[PDB]
């Protein structure tokens, strides 16, 4: 079921690479050398966040989010699938590159404090 | 300012202040024994007095809100629009996608979000949802 | 503020006052603005314990069990720590917890705390099938028993058959020592009569011992069509639980011939 | 039993082990005197008629002739 | 206006009767406190102070002088109309 | 013989004097539905202890001196279990438990005002009070659920 | 403080190295080793890891929150590539 | 261009900005202290948002597909509302033709209204009855909100007893099924969503008439002119030849047997739609006008509440007889769009500011110390509560005898484990302590032959004597 999903995913991704335009051409270039390399789809991503979110929501919220994505095409995830996106450890590398390109000279600060705080628990 | 939105070192009077107070909410959840209280009387009574004084609070309107008394086809879409589209629920929840409401209070109003892995004090978990983009 | 509580009954204002009087509850000098000490409080407990009964520790341990049960289980030993800090009131002893990172950080949250409702229900729940359902299950089988036998009502209840059982046996040993009064010791020979013949044994001190799976060495009665049909047959001339008011219990037609048969020589 | 022996009398059809199974734990569930002698006469007839007698109809038999002691024993003591 | 004496003696019986120098069946409705009841004169005091939190009025320092039996006491009281 | 049924047992209980308290099988506590506490009394032992003591001597409950049979590694291993079954709900196999007492009392100021204002009995009721403000009454008080209505997309008609 | 599914012994053979087992499990406790169980035959235990290729995310590590600790030998490289990631059981070593 | 999805890090950070001079700014009007340089911020901050909001007005026009939707949607439904506007205007002139063949100036003045409806690109009179209807909503609104305020002297309370979701839709379904004689969910979402626009009047207006108690449908004017304001504003080679729409051909027929409970869903959005507008509208009229009402003069008041007395008097008197210039014009209308859109952009900001500092100064609400209770008299049980509680207590010792009956007693404190009972004799304070001083004196006695003595109790200090350090607390008045 889930390699016909990624049939009909995929069948938008070709007809956008051959279809002439040049921004879609571009973007279907972009979407085949993410997923040349390795790199996981941020699709997927989404898709975990609202699972584990229509999960630990109350009554009204299910509703609207059921309601908001019955017409939606989304594949059938196990919630052994969010579990697994959930309960992995985040990088310290790129977050630390993240809060020095989002943040300048205050970010250096700030994860020196962070560095601070940890070498202070160290001890 | 306009220049001071973008990132790269610029506008750092007040980057550094958005640092701080996702470091000192982080501290204060996390590490502020004496936070952990069950209401009282005095507690229910005097929030419920910043509740309404905040409320008190107007927000000063600028200069915009004063008012005195073949088209093409972008042009018409406008003036129509204003006529016979008074209210518009569609329009006023892709305003909730940019102001990103409770944006530093739903991380820890959530219900199962934080792990308890990243429970201590030298902890990089407030930093997740930060784009660089 | 009247938005919040605009219609309530007496009982609901009385409730309420209780439970922010109770909140408000502090322990310091007497003549500073707190109403008592510490020690004053360990000394009321102390001498209220001490004019317990054995009703009145049963009943401690009961509030114990339903109450104050379920949040040991779920709360950390460091959240004692803090809730003693607490009772203890001094500020020296809680600036000096409050130094300790690990002290700080381990701290329970409320969403692994709120499985204690859950706990508190199921204790409350098993509380209720003996104190509630008890009267009601002893009085069916107290007036009537062989209109309303134990597996009877295990069957309409659906709790258990052993645990039908062990409500009436512990309902009449409850109303026996309660009246100061000897209980009738032929009740869990009367009830577990299978099961005082197969489990009760004498036991000595220095060993262990075992339990017969079967009595007999025999022949299986799946092996023969014939000693299956004879099976069935016995099977269909026999009790599944047999009483003190059924037929091979008939012959006992004096309640002094009840007391030998069921009292001290039931063994024999 | 009255569909039954319109069905083997009239119809000439013979039953499958299925509803003798039927007939079998229906007199066995009944609490009332005689039915684990009229399910062995159901037996009877599964074995002389070539139906198959497998080993769980015989723990199914076992199992549910204890399970319906009890309608047996209030059946017996509403007398 | 008035309570009746018939309530005003049954009050005042179960207030002198949990004190915990005297006892409960020495204790008539015609009976003096330091003679029959064996009290002292510090606790003739504690007795008026007694009837002071029983009936909720203040008995003047005259008028509790002037009381010294049982007798005169549930007459002071009914003569006494602000109790409820 | 009558009685198996719950109106011939109400009525002979109505002539026998006595107006039982459980009427129909809604009102049976059962047993059997019971998770934690099965799973507590497996492997540990009998959480309660007291519940069947006749005169003070049947009770289970560890020992006063401390070490393995003290109350520390029984209160730890009981919290252990606890995990598990926290675990298990994290995990979505159980059913988001209520907002308890000793869970409310621990949380921050606001969310015991927003509790207490609401009437939210589950933390799901909580997040749907604070995503939907405009579903609350004008007392703060939380609307029942058949009283919103969701969007329903045209892309569900294909 | 042991778990009575994953923390008991297979055999019966007492190899005598408790106490290390206790001091490796106390250097290894920090602010919140306190509060998982200890596995005395954790020098000797062998968990297989069940995830050798999936999603490997920029974000986020490929490591877990809730990860039993490997042992001072214990290389993922142990386990071949015809049996990784397939075995759903722990094993115990013996050593003969 | 600021609000593409290309730039959006930048409008986390530019709203983050925002919220901290908003956070600034709330913060000193609520302390009074220079908040002219905080509103010269914001008006610096607001004037580089509305800059922002001009280009990404055009930006999310191209760009955002739910601003696309959302024009389809509105150019549909002002499409549907010209539609029927058109074809009633044409059954009002074909009778009008039909009885008057002179009708030259008629026609003359229908195609300059056709002509000026063409170069407006839309539907004046259309839009001029929509004006009138919500003109007339507005000052029924008002009517009913002053005469609810002076009338009982209360305002707009949302509460549980109203009219829910369920019954709003049955009831609808009641007034439609009496115009129509005869209908399905079908038409009545199909009428619901061509209207689209319509203020709703009768949720409010039953709401209004459980307060009042009086019919609401003849006795005022506004009523009646809502009412007369809906009654006016209600071949075959060639379709060969004619190419299919592939998109109409992968949407299912709305006269189809699978979509009833889409139909329902719907309707009930539209119905909760309308009763979220009458809330949202009531509660702004309440905002806005109902704070005059705590500080309305005496007169207005009172003679209002005279005449509530007199409609309290009709009724029991019922109940007894019962008983150049286009360019300059549209350049005003995109910068008044335009500053429309940055000021409810702003609102939301101020709104969530709002909650945020709400949510941040309940943290610090938790540390500060309790009330002090006022001194009560102290707690005595009289002869008299004795006396009258004896029944009672009977009646407990009774049902604390039966266990069907122990726990429903009327009078039930408890303790850690034991459950308190009416009490048998009044508790008091100046009979007791006998004991305690005889005691004290025997101890006061034995502490002046220690200090003649010289003897020291059990070391107060926690030694190894006693672990737990017992310390007597040393009292000034004991102080030898």
């Amino acid at each position: 079921e889930r390699l016909a999903w990624l049939r009909d995913v995929w069948a938008q991704i070709d007809a956008d690479y051959r279809s002439g335009d040049s921004a879609r051409q571009e973007t279907a270039a972009q979407e085949i050398s993410a997923a040349l390399r390795g790199e996981p789809n941020d699709y997927m991503r989404w898709v975990y966040e609202t699972k584990r979110e229509l999960r630990f929501a109350g009554p009204v919220g299910r509703r609207a989010i059921q309601e908001e994505l019955q017409a939606a095409e989304l594949p059938e995830v196990l919630d052994e699938e969010v579990n697994r996106y959930h309960d992995l450890k985040l990088n310290m590398m790129e977050i630390e590159r993240e809060v020095k390109a989002k943040y300048g000279v205050a970010g250096q600060q700030h994860w020196a404090e962070l560095q601070a705080a940890k070498d202070e628990e160290y001890i | 300012c306009f220049s001071s939105w973008n990132d790269g070192s610029e506008g750092y009077e007040w980057k550094s202040r958005a640092l701080s107070e996702k470091r000192s909410l982080a501290l204060e959840f996390l590490g502020n024994v004496n936070k952990r209280v069950s209401i009282h009387d005095a507690i229910r009574l005097k929030a419920d007095i910043n509740k309404k004084a905040i409320s008190n609070v107007s927000c000063p309107s600028f200069f915009s809100g004063i008012e005195g008394a073949h088209l093409s086809p972008s042009d018409a879409s406008l003036l129509k629009e204003e006529f016979l589209c008074d209210y518009d629920p569609s329009d006023t929840k892709r305003m909730a996608k940019w102001v990103n409401l409770r944006s530093e209070t739903s991380d820890y109003q959530s219900y199962g979000a934080i792990p308890e892995g990243e429970r201590s004090l030298w902890s990089a978990w407030y930093l997740r949802n930060i784009k660089a983009g | 503020a009247s938005g919040k509580d605009n219609t309530m009954s007496d009982d609901d204002v009385i409730r309420n006052i209780i439970k922010e009087r109770w909140k408000t509850l502090e322990f310091g000098d007497r003549n500073a603005g707190y109403p008592c000490t510490f020690g004053d409080y360990i000394q009321f407990l102390n001498e209220w314990f001490k004019s317990l009964d054995e009703e009145g520790m049963q009943r401690l341990r009961e509030h114990f069990d339903r109450r104050i049960r379920p949040l040991l289980a779920v709360m950390s030993p460091v959240d004692i720590l803090w809730l003693e800090a607490l009772t203890q009131n001094s500020p020296h002893n809680k600036e000096q917890l409050q130094r300790k990172i690990a002290f700080q950080t381990s701290l329970g949250t409320p969403e692994f705390f709120d499985m204690s409702k859950r706990l508190r229900y199921e204790i409350n729940e098993d509380y209720k099938v003996r104190d509630e359902l008890g009267p009601e299950l002893f009085a069916l089988w107290s007036k009537a028993p062989e209109r309303w036998p134990p597996e009877r009502l295990s069957k309409m209840y659906g709790l258990d058959f052993t645990l039908v059982r062990k409500i009436l046996v512990w309902h009449h040993f409850k109303a026996c020592y309660d009246a100061c009064v000897e209980p009738d010791w032929s009740l869990p020979k009367r009830l577990f009569a299978l099961e005082w013949i197969r489990d009760v044994r004498a036991r000595k001190h220095g060993l262990f011992y075992g339990k017969m799976r079967f009595a007999e060495q025999k022949i299986t009665f799946y092996s023969d069509r014939f000693l299956f049909r004879d099976l069935v047959n016995r099977r269909e001339a026999s009790y599944a639980n047999v009483w003190e008011m059924d037929d091979p219990y008939r012959f006992l037609q004096t309640e002094q011939d009840y007391e030998d048969y069921w009292g001290d020589n039931y063994d024999v | 039993e009255k569909l039954f022996q319109e069905m083997i009398l009239k119809k000439d059809l013979s039953p499958s082990r299925r509803t003798y199974h039927c007939m079998i734990f229906m007199h066995l569930s009944s609490g009332e005197e005689g039915g684990t002698a009229r399910a062995l006469r159901y037996l009877e007839a599964m074995e002389r008629a070539g139906i198959q007698v497998r080993p769980s109809l015989l723990k199914k038999i076992v199992r549910v002739n204890n399970a319906a002691g009890y309608k047996r024993d209030m059946k017996r003591r509403a007398r | 206006y008035l309570l009746n004496k018939d309530d005003v003696l049954t009050r005042v019986l179960e207030v002198v009767k949990n004190f915990e120098k005297v006892d409960a069946s020495k204790v008539t409705p015609q009976s003096h406190f330091v003679n029959d009841l064996g009290l002292n004169s510090l606790d003739v005091v504690e007795v008026v102070f007694a009837i002071e939190q029983e009936f909720i009025l203040d008995i003047p320092d005259h008028d509790a002088e002037k009381i010294q039996s049982i007798t005169d006491a549930v007459e002071y009281i009914s003569q006494n109309p602000m109790a409820k | 013989p009558k009685g198996e049924t719950f109106e011939e047992k109400n009525e002979a209980l109505r002539m026998m004097g006595i107006t039982s308290s459980f009427q129909t099988k809604d009102l049976v506590p059962q047993p059997d539905r019971q998770k934690l506490l099965p799973l507590i009394r497996r492997e540990e032992g009998e959480i309660a202890g007291s519940l069947w003591a006749m005169d003070g001597g049947e009770l289970s409950y560890p020992k006063d001196g401390g070490g393995p049979q003290g109350w520390g590694v029984r209160l730890w291993r009981e919290r252990q279990l606890v995990k598990r079954e926290y675990q298990k709900v994290l995990d979505g196999y159980r059913p988001v438990p209520q907002l308890s007492t000793l869970g409310n009392s621990v949380r921050t100021a606001g969310d015991q005002l927003d509790i207490e204002r609401s009437g939210a009995q589950t933390p799901g009721e909580l997040s749907d009070y604070r995503n939907f403000p405009d579903n609350r009454f004008d007392g703060g008080q939380l609307k029942p659920e058949s009283e919103a209505a969701p969007a329903v997309p045209f892309s569900a008609e294909l | 403080f042991v778990d009575l599914e994953t923390g008991t012994s297979l055999y019966f053979r007492d190899t005598r190295d408790s106490a290390e087992a206790i001091a490796h499990a106390a250097d290894s406790k920090g602010i919140k080793g306190m509060d998982n169980a200890i596995d005395l035959y954790n020098e000797y235990r062998i968990v297989p890891d069940l995830y050798p290729e999936g999603f490997q995310w920029k974000h986020k590590l490929n490591t877990e929150y809730n990860q039993w600790r490997s042992n001072t030998w214990l290389t993922p490289d142990l386990i071949p590539k015809e049996h990784r990631g397939r075995f759903l059981c722990n094993f115990q070593l013996n050593i003969v | 261009s600021l609000f593409d999805p290309e730039n959006v890090h930048r409008l986390e950070n530019a709203m983050t900005h925002v919220k901290q001079v908003f956070a600034d700014y709330v913060h000193k009007k609520r302390e009074g202290v220079s908040t002219e340089a905080e509103r010269r911020m914001l008006a610096n901050l607001t004037a580089e948002l509305n800059l922002e909001t001009q280009k990404h007005l055009a930006n999310m026009f191209k760009y955002a597909e739910m601003r696309l939707r959302q024009v389809k949607l509105e150019e549909r439904h002002h499409q549907l509302a010209e539609i029927e506007r058109l074809r009633r205007m044409a059954q009002q002139r074909g009778g009008v033709k039909g009885r008057k063949g002179g009708s030259r100036k008629m026609s003359r003045m229908e195609r300059l209204k056709r002509v000026i409806n063409r170069a407006v690109g839309l539907d004046i009179a259309v839009a001029e009855t929509v004006l009138t209807e919500m003109q007339a909503q507005e000052e029924f609104l008002q009517f009913c909100e002053v005469f609810a305020r002076l009338t009982l002297g209360s305002g707009f309370k949302h509460t549980g007893k109203d009219e829910n979701l369920s019954a709003y839709i049955e009831s609808l379904r009641k007034l439609y099924s009496m115009d129509a004689a005869t209908l399905s969910t079908l038409d009545v979402v199909q009428y619901y969503s061509s209207k689209e626009g319509a203020h709703p009047v009768d949720w409010a207006k039953r709401w209004y008439e459980r307060a009042l108690l009086l019919p609401l449908q003849s006795t005022p004017e506004y009523q009646k002119l809502l009412q007369i304001q809906q009654r006016d504003e209600s071949v075959a080679r060639i379709k060969t030849q004619k190419v299919v729409n592939l998109v109409e051909k992968m949407f299912m027929d709305p006269k189809d047997k699978r979509l009833e409970s889409l139909h329902e869903k719907r309707l009930r959005y539209l119905a909760h739609m309308q009763m979220e507008r009458q809330i949202r509208c009531v509660r702004e009229n309440a905002k806005l006008f109902d704070g005059v009402e705590n500080m309305p003069e005496a007169a207005q008041c009172r003679e209002l509440y005279e005449k509530i007395m007199e409609k309290k008097t009709a009724q029991c008197n019922m109940t007894s007889p019962p008983e150049r210039s286009i360019a300059e014009e549209l350049r005003a209308l995109h910068q008044q769009r335009k500053e429309k859109m940055t000021m409810r952009i702003l609102g939301i900001i101020e709104n969530d500011v709002k909650t945020e500092m709400e949510w941040l100064q309940n943290m610090e609400e938790a540390e500060r110390p309790p009330l002090l209770p006022i001194p009560e008299n102290m707690s005595y049980v009289s002869a008299a509560d004795v006396q009258a509680w004896r029944e009672l207590r009977e009646d407990d010792e009774r049902k604390a005898a039966n266990p069907f009956e122990r726990r429903r007693r009327t009078f039930q404190p408890e303790l850690l484990g034991q459950a308190w009972s009416v009490p048998n004799k009044p508790l008091l304070f100046w009979g007791t302590g006998v004991s305690a001083v005889q005691q004290a004196l025997r101890h006061v006695a034995e502490d002046a032959e220690r200090k003649r003595q010289g003897l020291l109790l059990a070391p107060p200090y926690p030694c190894a004597e006693n672990p737990w350090g017992w310390r007597l607390a040393k009292d000034i008045l004991d102080d030898n």
